[PDB]
């Protein structure tokens, strides 16, 4: 959502050979990936 | 172009010392003074240009499948606005009912 | 699978098992090693050569250009077109900046208007100062003319360029291309840059 | 308040850092010798880094500000 309201105040500014829908598109990539926390409640869960 | 006043046809342009005359079919020729100096011309970035959408930004706040955004319209203090992502820098433009519409146009 | 990047199902070994040409490759790359084992180590010199080979060719500036049939002298008001008849207003300016490019005597019926993207100089940090020579160094046959870099937003940069008479004393023995052709054969040669 | 404020502050010089790390302010890409550009005053180890050395970090800010809020706004425009 951040990265979102980056882009409203036009606070995004792409590098170079980056078009700024393309740096977005990246940036929510990588914003949206499990971390490697995701498993703790996961093993909490289960008796191995 | 070029319409010839006889027949409105499109008359042929070619040059000839330093001017462009125009000569049609049916024989009539005249020259350009000033309007005719255009050989050719193209424009970059036609998808993304402010021409492109003026149908689409005037009939925005009109279209209930547009995505609106919780900000007060600093002319008619309506509470929300409808907020477009436009071109490939992704241009953000708030626009309302009342003709309001960010960027000042 | 987007272009230039194509390595979607199978295209990568068909380029290879095919022999297919370089022309004919969707997904080309290459590793480029710097010179000095120092300047690896470092980033940020790494960085700015890597933003220094990419190819930005004079097209991808130009929002928009015109092709003029018109021949500009100094004191001769010569015919202008319309909708460009403003620009006469910088010429002047261009005029007394630069005492030694003053027009030469050979310049043909033949103008380039040229109106300059702005966001695309601001995005991949291309100065005005930086295109003129690139230009002047590749093209010795135009004269070329320029509005002054401005950083106010509504007022745009104009670059004009002039095809000389030489332009097609090149290759005017082949007479199966009119003025007009040349003259098309030409932008495409300074767009291309 | 204080993540936020501190937020805020640091992206803004982030973003600034990020646009202005191989692009120079005096037009061109950046021209490093000695560790520091030769047309603008920027050094190496502050294009990656403002917490160290911060008041390195608040000068070369505060001589390309409103230079870059220029080109900021002309970018998010037609
Ligand atoms: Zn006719
Ligand atoms: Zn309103
Ligand atoms: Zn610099």
């Amino acid at each position: 959502e951040e990265i979102n309201n980056r882009l409203l105040h036009g606070d995004i500014m792409p590098p170079i050979g980056l078009t700024t829908h393309d740096f977005y598109e990246k940036l929510q990539l990588n914003a949206l990936k499990f971390p490697d926390r995701i498993l703790k409640p996961i093993m909490n869960s289960i008796n191995p | 172009m070029k319409i010839c006043k006889a027949c409105s046809s499109c008359m042929v342009r070619t040059y000839v010392d330093g001017n462009i005359i125009f000569r049609c079919s049916c024989g009539e020729s005249v020259q350009g003074d000033s309007q005719n100096l255009l050989v050719s011309s193209k424009v970059y970035h036609t998808g993304e240009m402010e021409d492109k959408y003026k149908i689409f930004i005037k009939n925005a706040p009109f279209d209930p499948t547009n995505c609106q955004i919780k900000k007060d319209c600093p002319n008619c203090h309506l509470d929300y606005l409808t907020q477009i992502c436009i071109g490939s820098q992704k241009i953000i433009i708030l626009v309302c009912r009342c003709g309001y519409m960010s960027n000042r146009g | 699978v987007a272009g230039g990047t194509n390595k979607s199902g199978i295209v990568r070994p068909q380029e290879i098992f095919s022999a297919k040409p370089v022309e004919a490759e969707q997904s080309s790359e290459m590793l480029l090693r710097l010179k000095n084992p120092e300047v690896e180590t470092n980033k940020t010199y790494a960085q700015e050569i890597a933003n220094s080979i990419e190819l930005i060719t004079f097209e991808r500036l130009i929002l928009q250009w015109h092709l003029l049939y018109e021949t500009y002298s100094s004191t001769k008001k010569n015919v202008m077109y319309p909708d460009f008849a403003s620009d006469v207003e910088w010429m002047t300016d261009f005029l007394e900046n630069h005492p030694l490019l003053q027009p030469p005597e050979d310049i043909a019926n033949w103008c380039i208007r040229l109106e300059l993207n702005k966001t695309t100089m601001i995005l991949k940090s291309i100065s005005l100062e930086s295109i003129i020579n690139s230009l002047r160094a590749k093209h010795p046959n135009t004269y070329i003319m320029h509005s002054v870099e401005n950083t106010a937003s509504g007022i745009p940069i104009i670059i004009r360029i002039y095809l000389r008479e030489s332009a097609f004393r090149r290759s005017t023995n082949t007479r199966m291309a009119t003025d007009e052709k040349i003259a098309v054969n030409v932008v495409d040669k300074l767009l291309n840059s | 308040k204080k993540v936020q404020t501190a937020l805020k502050a640091s992206l803004e010089f982030n973003t600034f850092y990020a646009f202005y790390e191989s692009r120079c302010p005096k037009g061109g890409l950046h021209d490093f010798q000695d560790k520091k550009c030769v047309k603008c005053g920027l050094f190496t180890y502050i294009i990656y880094d403002h917490l160290s050395q911060p008041e390195l970090v608040h000068d070369y800010y505060n001589n390309y500000k409103d230079q870059y809020d220029k080109e900021k706004m002309s970018i998010r425009s037609i």
